[PDB]
């Protein structure tokens, strides 16, 4: 059903949101989802965002890439939400960067054309992800963002406890200040179950032109629940050239067994490290 | 108006005409101690002794520290100018610390005749004003300027503050902190109670606010209910007076308006218990979200 | 205007004649008090007795914390301050290019209308100046113009600002091997009622006999300056019950409502912890 | 073109491969290391192949294990004279230019543009200048004349390099004119440089850490420290006995091969003084006398204060 | 020129030392230290005969003990109007001069010349200007007659001066027109400004501490620290009795004999208060017990806290 | 040059390597604690190889330039190291000739290899406590040295495995270990007792100094015990002690009596415990 596999309630998490936009009683609130990494964090956003209408605008934008040497994050972030506010014909962030070269400007002009009505402003969805690594300044811009009419339902997304926030010292739930986060909404994810990843196996095995059998998975399921999703990708086309080696016809568990036991995650190899220093760093 | 829409309830701090203070009315409800309080400082305020300080309101989160700073803002007027500015909304990079501190400071104060603020009309600012006082056309109504979580303000925009409070014409203004013997913001060694230097420990008066009871808590979810017009029941109430005392009150009347359209997701008008059993599933508060992060990791 | 202080009040009469004998160039005075024994009356203590027209001023040791401007181009302003000369004592900030102002003052000495004076400078909570400043005062101490600077602090053994060493009272060394550092013991319990008859007539508070006998124990463990901020409020509390005066039933109504810096700390280890 | 840096990668001349991907004991260069040799197979099968939508691998393992010479490797079998550009992490801290552009003087400098003229894309040379150069090659490709040949960017001692670095070269991978990149490691859970707030596996992001395929290399035996060094012998024109041969295995599991393997050319010059043109035992003991390594004059240094 | 970091001790005339090598019990305004007078002495020598190879003097030795005495004993027994420049360790931050430009001022502070007019190096006043004067000075003094009398740097407390200030001093003490600089400190292994973890002999890098030596001065006795207050007295016009030197000298065993040389100027004035003759037993307890020292004031603020 | 017969012998391994080209890619470095002449048998590799080689002995913390920047320091001491033969002109003197620059001249000078009426000449370059730097610092020793035009060099470290400076990453010398895989590392010893009278046997003909034979055998007691610092700074202050009753020649109670009146560098800081460690408990 629509792409989306697994965390069901949590995807039910955004149809109480889907209806708190519709009878407007979103602004001035924002969606914040949690969770362990490789999990969907970075996709439910995806479905939230189809939603809305066919033409909802939507970027998502990562937490360390406020790290741009051309471009500082007071206009980072500025056209970011401009990068979702809806023009029917065309965002705003593109509106700026040729028919200008102001920010104050458009915003009056807009306001002369919400009356005419050849576009009409439907802001749309954000998506900010990795929140956990955003200086404290640009929460301050978050702030000063939603206070518009035309504001975007901003969504976060974080995979941190209580650490401290960037740019102080204070160790507070979640790295978001107190000014934010009790507005805030927790749509949390839980990590899949056996059952859960071998249908990802079996879905991303099928958009990659890969045949595979049965007993196949099985044993990927074990490495897929143990390891991490991303990583039994990984091996999947990496399985998918040893058995053309032998020609194959079928991908099979030894040739798994090898690839799992030729290439590593990304646990084992640390571990391989571990005690590699108990007598080089401990003599 | 965002900022106070989750405070349209309180039409009035609420005393009777023995300075005291009753139990439910004008919207507040308990905190019976220290309504008694914030009964001196608007009493302080309409005679004019108020000689150049401020008020300080201790205690943990959600309790309703925010709520009397409208209902001073309600008891001394009801037209004056009220901004919450928090401590970490002056922490901006496109503007300067104390700017952003002097902007929130000059929409407090207000003037009566249209009935207008300082920042519309933003030294020679400052007498023009002080002028029309003398002719007597325009009467200064000194609101109140709400500063949340004000250990995130540093030492460099104190002092400014410990000037733009020392002229006559500035504002009540009323802090907020939720820790105890923090260490300064903006001076790495330093440690002073509540976050607040010595130099303006000397203008605040420290108004302790309690927490609350189960059933101090089930009273306001209903009048936040009975605002928004929301009909929810005695057992789902109860459910969220359980949750109040578990976290804080701040997320428990957060999930009104959620927890009121699962029933329009399922069809109804109200809200019973078995929609609050979800919704605590659906939406977590924040401590315990980070729980989570330390159990999913440390499993 | 002081009250008690039967020994910090006379290391000022022997500081005050080394202003007159000239033997304090080079020297300057530490007040090393706690925070509520009144430092900057003793400050003004000799400036109300140096000379009728010896100007002051008042600057925090957290003023140069400024970012508006420089640190040291604020701090020479307030240090040009206490600087006058006859005519009113004109001050050396209002003839405020920053050279020929005290080369023009090198000429008007002698002319009849203008004549140089010292004057005292006060710099509270000194130990939030690090090093860069205290090089400052160690060289415009030595001009011509040297007013009589009194420091104040709070600090004990501390780091220095700008280094990471030891050193009493935020002070290094250089500019501490040659202080007068006098001591302020703090208020007693007959030095309490007599600072407190003095504040209520300040605002028109008649109080009982016995209601300041606990108004002075409770003026002593947790400030005065509390027990400042209670008798305005002890007085609004009397008008709403109609007496005309203020009884010992009244205060610890009122000690009951607003808390002090001591027992609001302790009330955020209860919830906190 | 910098050929200092794999002076001492002369002697590998592919991977020593089977036809149906196994590796040989000794062919084209390499000894041992057959374990990875295989992960080397199907990692240079999937570049070939077209599976390659932007992924990078990150090697890991001790130093002294041959993490440079397997990425040289994974140069070659995609072709010879295919462009390898070896960099390390302290490299892009340079306080003239500007480090995101070092790495783009890398990461640019590791594709083969063939028309026959055949440069690297830095080569034909400011982000217009990054930006409106894959406009014209991303035409080549479709006109029917003009290709790309992406060869292999090695990152060497990635732990220093720092979160303003990793974020551009993961949004520069997105491309589609984008060639490998190799990393390597020596070092467990290692903290991230840029922000240096926590802790990650071998200093990589975990937005990396997505385009990550590791291949663990093992560490040597006594047996394999005396083919690798006789192979750098044998190109180097080092006539050695096998006698000092076995002493000079010994220094390589003593401390570290890439130690033992840069004694030769002092133990080379040494014998040549001494007049025996054939290097014997009595040499490459007072060779490891004389000379020493990092990790034991760091220790006498210690053995006196 | 400054006279009030000298006033101080306006009353030592040289070392005080016999033509046997030796010193003597107390003479010429010093008493005591007889190990680093001798010192003192030996290198006031090997400025006359120039056998100083580019060194300089390091006195460590706990405050209280005259090493800015000694080190201006060392600049009045080259001759009088020798000059003498003495500064301290945080004197080189300054947001009006930088670090190496005040340290040349006070490096070209000492340096003197008689060209017979007597001039410094530092009243002919960037650095290029400053070797521009080293070249033709070097003609001057190869002219003959214009012979230059090297003057006496001293630094006091010499942690405070960062890393970025003595090598520059390594690249100014190395040139034929240099001063005797004389360090003083009496820190432990101090960490220099500026690395964080080397510990080196009272805060001196390692590469100029090949060129200082290292005297001790050694803290008085209570017999030798009565006779130094009596001295310091008689060149003020100050009189005493002999029991108030019992109690002066015996609270500046106490805490420093720093701190006792700033009392003989409260303590006569509280004799000038109350209409004494001189000072006497009691006048100094109402100083001593009334003003306080850091040492010893500074454990008040921790005693009312605790 | 007395002494090292086991860091002279290696660096003649050092200096026979560049006669045959092999030397292009690495650098040397003497590890070793001061006093022990690390400054002496590195220009000895300007010494035997050349009597016109450049040498430029700069310190590692003599980086430390409030008026510089951190690429100044180094390429002026390079071009002071790399030289060209034409009274042979170092390389970095044709740069004050073409400003009263380098994208031209090393063009030039590279035109100039062609003709050889101008001829390149491999110079040394000597950075004495390498340590101080830090990595944005040595990422231009792996920049400059692999270009044609470059000299050999040679760096000196006492600190052990310590922090690099500019990361917080441990390691041998404070190098990066990236630049630690082509170095070689000859270390310097301590001197022997009758080794250690050599340069006090040639320290005393520099000021003429004549000691009798009981100093001599006291003063190395000495200066094994303490320094060779130290032990160098009592000779001439033994002269201008022996000048009082003029001696003949220094003895043994005199060169006892100054070695009571100054103090060496480790000793004296021992009686700061003595007063700054042993006024706190009390
Ligand atoms: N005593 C009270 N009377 C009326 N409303 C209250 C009371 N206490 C809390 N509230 C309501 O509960 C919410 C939480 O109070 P507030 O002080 O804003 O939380 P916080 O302490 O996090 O700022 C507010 O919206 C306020 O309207
Ligand atoms: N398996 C191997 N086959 C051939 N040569 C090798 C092998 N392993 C190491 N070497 C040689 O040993 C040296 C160390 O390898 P390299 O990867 O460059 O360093 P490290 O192993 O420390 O990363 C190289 O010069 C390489 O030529
Ligand atoms: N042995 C002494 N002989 C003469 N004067 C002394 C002696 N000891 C101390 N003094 C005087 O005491 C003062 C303190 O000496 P100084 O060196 O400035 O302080 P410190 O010894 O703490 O550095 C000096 O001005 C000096 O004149």
């Amino acid at each position: 059903s629509q792409g989306m596999v697994g965390q069901l309630a949590a995807r039910r998490a955004a149809g109480v949101v889907l209806e708190m936009i519709r009878e407007g009683k979103i602004a001035g609130r924002a969606v914040l989802i949690a969770g362990q990494p490789g999990t969907g964090k970075t996709a439910i956003a995806m479905g939230m965002a189809q939603a809305l209408g066919p033409d909802t605008p939507f970027t998502a934008i990562a937490g360390s890439e406020i790290f741009s040497l051309e471009m500082s994050k007071t206009e980072a972030l500025t056209q970011a939400f401009r990068r979702s506010i809806g023009v029917r014909i065309v965002s705003l962030h593109e509106i700026d960067v040729i028919n200008s070269r102001v920010r104050e400007q458009i915003n009056a002009k807009v306001a002369e054309w919400r009356e005419e009505g050849k576009a009409e402003i439907i802001p749309g969805v954000l998506f900010i992800d990795e929140v956990h690594m955003l200086d404290i300044e640009s929460f301050s811009f978050l702030n000063r963002a939603l206070e518009s009419d035309m504001a975007p339902v901003l969504i976060m997304a974080t995979n941190r406890g209580i650490t401290r926030i960037r740019g102080t010292s204070y160790q507070s739930p979640h790295g978001i200040p107190i000014d934010l986060l009790d507005r805030l909404l927790i749509v949390s994810t839980t990590p899949y179950s056996e059952k859960d990843t071998k249908q990802i196996l079996r879905i991303r095995c099928e958009e990659e032109d890969v045949e595979m059998s049965e007993d196949a998975y099985t044993v990927l399921t074990r490495i897929g629940l143990e390891t991490s999703l991303r990583y039994a990708i990984q091996l999947i086309t990496a399985a998918s050239l040893v058995c053309r080696k032998r020609k194959g016809t079928e991908v099979q568990v030894d040739d798994i067994k090898r690839v799992y036991s030729l290439f590593l995650d990304e646990s084992r190899s640390t571990q391989y490290m571990k005690e590699y220093q108990d007598a080089f760093l401990f003599n | 108006t965002q900022r106070i829409a989750s405070h349209s309830h309180v039409k009035g701090l609420g005393l009777d005409e023995s300075g005291l203070a009753k139990q439910a009315a004008s919207g507040l409800v308990g905190q019976e101690n220290a309504r008694e309080a914030c009964g001196v400082i608007v009493e302080l305020i309409k005679s004019k002794k108020m000689a150049g300080r401020a008020v300080l309101l201790a205690g943990p989160p959600g309790t309703g520290k925010t709520a009397l700073a409208l209902a001073i803002a309600q008891e001394l007027g009801s037209k004056v100018p009220f901004c919450p500015m928090v401590g970490s909304e002056v922490y901006s990079t496109e503007i300067k610390k104390t700017e952003v501190l002097m902007e929130n400071f000059r929409r407090a104060i207000g003037l009566r005749i249209q009935d207008v603020t300082l920042h519309d009309l933003d030294g020679e600012i400052n007498k023009v004003v002080n002028k029309y006082i003398d002719q007597g056309i325009a009467e200064l109504v000194p609101g109140v300027l709400f500063v949340d979580e004000v250990h995130m303000l540093d030492i460099e925009c104190f002092t400014y503050l410990h000037r733009a409070l020392e002229s006559s014409i500035a504002p009540i203004v009323i802090f907020a902190s939720n820790r105890g013997n923090c260490v300064i913001r903006g001076t790495e060694d330093i440690t002073s109670p509540h976050g607040i230097p010595l130099d303006l420990l000397d203008r605040v008066m420290i108004i302790r606010t309690m927490l609350y009871t189960p059933q101090e808590m089930k009273q306001i979810i209903k009048i936040r209910a009975q605002t928004e017009g929301i009909n929810i029941s005695e057992e789902a109430l109860n459910h969220l007076g359980e949750i109040g005392t578990k976290t804080t009150l701040r997320y428990s009347v957060q999930l009104l308006t959620p927890a009121n359209l699962l029933a329009k997701i399922n069809g109804k008008d109200s809200i019973e218990k078995e929609h609050v059993e979800e919704i605590s599933e659906l939406f977590y508060d924040a401590k315990s979200s980070a729980k989570i992060l330390a159990d999913q990791q440390d499993k």
